């Protein structure tokens, strides 16, 4: 198989993505959720982890770590402490609005994902850290969790398998940093959402000091569909080390900004023209694309022609996959203003813990605010490159990396627009 | 917009604040979601509950939460200054949160911000003189395919125009509550011009179940 | 800790009184500003005995090795959890 995309309605894991069906238990049971969950759980953690490592599922949060290898770090003997699955539902990324749809429209798929994943890792319960802005989604998920308890699907004697597994929803309070896994752990512990240092990875010391796996809502909710359909089926979508389906958020300057599910290596031009109704003005109106949410570097029109929307081809296209949240930008876009407002986001959402992010992200925002007006001289572009390279790799979590990357993408692909902005500032003010 | 407290006549540790008894039942239910010895983990939902009761946090809700959870007051002060929901000044009753990050800015949230400024008669950060509306400018609220959007105290009002947000503010000033969703023809997140996916009915339970399960 | 590498030899401090004209610190001790630097301890001991100076010896105090664990800041059941970070 060399051609990818054109994912059919039968191979969609997230059926009822659109809220067109009943999200409650009577609707979710009619779509495959909570079917043979007892026979999934009775087959031990080892078979579940074998099917997930078979399935090629990587991290749907955005980093793309191999999910089954990650979950096997909890497959270890007990030493007095309990174990927890924690479901990362914060979703603060600009461009990214898909886990909101998973919580709001397929909640029982998330609860069955919590049950199967916590069985895979021996976890006692599940803390689902939802965003505090998602209040309707949180009440929605608590309704579905009450439906799961009252049907006996979770809790005492979960689905009749003799396993005990609670599912909790902890609401956030408006911090983009509390989507990073250790800052999320600290936000569960009643503290400031400041990220911990790695190691300890949460499989050793996580929430409350217990062994812990923090995974995304997407890479938790697709796990019972993997454990039902088999590993190699889900592995037969997308390229190798790019196994499966993915929820894309084609936002920005398109005719139909939408959330859709598609095969993992679908082309970007085909995705925009086939699901979003194309760029506003056709393909000849495209200027740049932020391919996977705000923390990934933009890429211009000459790269977006042939590029594939997965991890490896976007790393070869000097960006990252990330959350697979496509932000489309046309020729009517002040692009330096857009990246400067994105750096303004990354300083208004940055917890101020370590030195390079706390000072350098504010300093990059001031330099970008002068770049928008053009109030600079062309040595400062290379200066800003060196500032971004000093932030990148010197932080505690990847918000410093995810803030240095839009600057590096903007400079790397649009240095001349910065230079002509500055020189027309210099002619009209002197 | 400051991160220290100065004792006003209306904000001090002798400002009256206490929970209703149903809020004490809810606080016990919150604390029961956390392990024994980690009672300090419930600072965030109990302080959020204090905001839901009072509308905002004086420094008596912070001290009451610190008293009932037996944590220091400083550790609740860190939480209430760290997060952008714990309102430490009394906001208006409708708290209009306009998102202005890059996906909402690409679909002209600035026209909506100007429309709210000329419809209410205020600017960013201020409060209307009836104390019903407070307009601030927030970061990404996570509704990016439904950009541009706003949040009014709990509820996302999406796919807006200037006229849609004028209409929503008008039916807020009439004392009612609008419908929390998009204001274009679509319902949640589908393509606006029609369903490019999920057209077929689902297969039902048991589709594609491998042998041995 | 680079100033804790070498042995030093100072002397007992004598009277520093107020100059009547300007209020300066007048002294009558010529050995008041004399600090001698030595690599090891027996070098300083032999140099003090060689010059007939009565001496006392205070041993080099190394900071004892600690056990540091960043994971101890987030324990499950010990008191070494931190209430903030
Ligand atoms: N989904 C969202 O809303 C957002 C996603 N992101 C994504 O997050 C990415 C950054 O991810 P991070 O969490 O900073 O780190 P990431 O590099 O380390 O690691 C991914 C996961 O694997 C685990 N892991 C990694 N190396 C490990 C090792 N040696 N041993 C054990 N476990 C290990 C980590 O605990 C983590 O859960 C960005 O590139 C971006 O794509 C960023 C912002 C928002
Ligand atoms: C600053 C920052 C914010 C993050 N926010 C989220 C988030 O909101 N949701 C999410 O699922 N992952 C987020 N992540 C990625 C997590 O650290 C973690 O990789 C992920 O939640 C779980 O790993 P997974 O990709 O295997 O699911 C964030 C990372 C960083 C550095
Ligand atoms: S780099 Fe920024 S986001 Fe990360 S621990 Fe430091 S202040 Fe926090
Ligand atoms: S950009 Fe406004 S909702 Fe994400």
């Amino acid at each position: 198989k060399t051609s990818f995309g054109s994912l059919k309605d039968e191979d969609r894991i997230f059926t009822n993505l659109y809220g067109r069906h009943d999200w409650r238990l009577k609707g979710a049971q009619s779509r495959g959720d909570w079917y043979k969950t007892k026979e999934i759980l009775l087959k031990g953690p080892d078979w579940i982890l074998g099917e997930v490592k078979t399935s090629g599922l990587r991290g749907r949060g955005g980093a793309g770590f191999p999910t089954g290898l990650k979950w096997s770090f909890m497959n270890k003997p007990s030493d007095g402490r309990p174990k927890y699955l924690v479901v990362n539902a914060d979703e603060g990324e600009p461009g990214t609005c898909k886990d909101r749809e998973i919580i709001r429209h397929d909640p029982h798929k998330l609860v069955e994902g919590c049950l199967v994943g916590g069985r895979a890792m021996g976890a006692r319960a599940a803390y689902i850290y939802i965003r505090g802005e998602f209040y309707n989604e949180a009440s929605n998920l608590q309704v579905a969790i009450r439906e799961a308890y009252e049907a006996g699907l979770i809790g005492k004697n979960a689905c009749g398998s003799g396993y005990d597994f609670d599912v909790f929803v902890v609401r956030g309070a408006g911090a983009y940093i509390c989507g990073e896994e250790t800052a999320l752990i600290e936000s569960i512990e009643g503290k400031q959402g400041k990220p911990r240092l790695k190691p300890p990875f949460p499989a050793d010391v996580g929430v409350f000091g217990c062994p812990t796996t923090v995974a995304n809502v997407e890479t938790v909710a697709v796990s019972p569909t993997i454990c039902r359909r088999g590993g190699a089926w889900f592995a037969s979508f997308g390229r190798e080390r790019n196994s499966g389906t993915k929820l894309f958020n084609i936002s920005g300057h398109v005719n139909n900004p939408c959330t859709v599910e598609e095969e993992m290596s679908v082309p970007l031009k085909e995705l925009i023209e086939k699901h979003a109704g194309g760029v506003t003005g056709g393909w000849d109106n495209l200027l740049a694309v932020i391919p996977g949410g705000s923390s990934t570097p933009l890429i211009p029109k000459s790269v977006c022609e042939t590029v594939l929307m997965d991890f490896d081809a976007l790393i070869q296209a000097q960006t990252g996959l990330g959350t697979a949240a496509v932000i489309v930008m046309d020729r009517s876009t002040d692009i330096v203003k857009a990246i400067a407002r994105l750096i303004e986001f990354y300083k208004h959402e940055s917890c101020g813990q370590c030195t390079p992010c706390r000072e350098g992200v504010d300093w990059m925002n001031k330099v970008m605010a002068r770049f928008v007006r053009g109030d600079a001289r062309p040595a400062e572009i290379d200066s800003l490159w060196e500032i971004s390279k000093q932030i990148e790799g010197h932080t505690i979590c990847a918000l410093g990396d995810g803030a240095a990357w839009p600057v590096q993408g903007l400079i790397r692909h649009f240095r001349p627009e910065l230079e002509e902005r500055m020189q027309r500032f210099a002619q009209q003010h002197q | 917009a400051l991160f220290v407290h100065r004792d006003t006549p209306k904000n001090n540790p002798e400002t009256p604040f206490d929970f209703t008894p149903e809020n004490y039942k809810r606080i016990e239910a919150i604390v029961k979601n956390y392990p024994e010895g980690h009672k300090a983990a419930a600072v965030l939902p109990v302080l959020d509950l204090a905001q839901r009761q009072n509308g905002w946090l004086p420094i008596s809700a912070m001290n009451k939460v610190a008293e009932i959870l037996q944590v220091p007051p400083m550790r609740v002060y860190e939480v209430a200054t760290f997060y952008t929901m714990y309102n430490r000044k009394p906001v208006g009753k409708y708290h209009i949160q306009v998102c202005t990050t890059t996906p909402c800015m690409l679909r002209n949230s600035d026209s909506i911000l100007e429309a709210i400024q000329k419809k209410l008669g205020i600017k960013v950060g201020e409060t209307t003189p009836d104390k019903l509306f407070t307009l601030i400018e927030v970061e990404c609220l996570g509704a990016c395919v439904n950009a541009p959007m706003v949040q009014i105290n709990d509820n996302y009002y999406e796919d807006l125009t200037p006229k849609d947000i004028e209409e929503i503010i008008d039916e807020l000033k009439a004392g009612k509550i609008p419908k929390p969703g998009p204001r274009s023809g679509r319902f949640s997140c589908e393509p606006a011009g029609g369903l490019t996916s999920l057209t077929e009915p689902p297969k039902g339970p048991g589709f594609g179940v491998q042998a041995g399960l | 800790v680079n100033n804790t590498k070498k042995w030093k030899m100072e002397f007992d401090t004598r009277e520093r009184w107020e100059n009547p004209l300007m209020g300066w610190a007048s002294t009558a001790d010529p050995l008041s500003n004399l600090v001698l630097t030595f690599s090891t301890k027996e070098d300083a001991i032999a140099f003090a005995e060689k010059n007939g100076w009565s001496y006392d010896v205070e041993e080099r105090k190394v900071p004892k090795p600690k056990s540091k664990s960043y994971g101890a800041n987030f324990s499950w059941n010990k008191r070494t959890r931190v209430s903030t970070k």
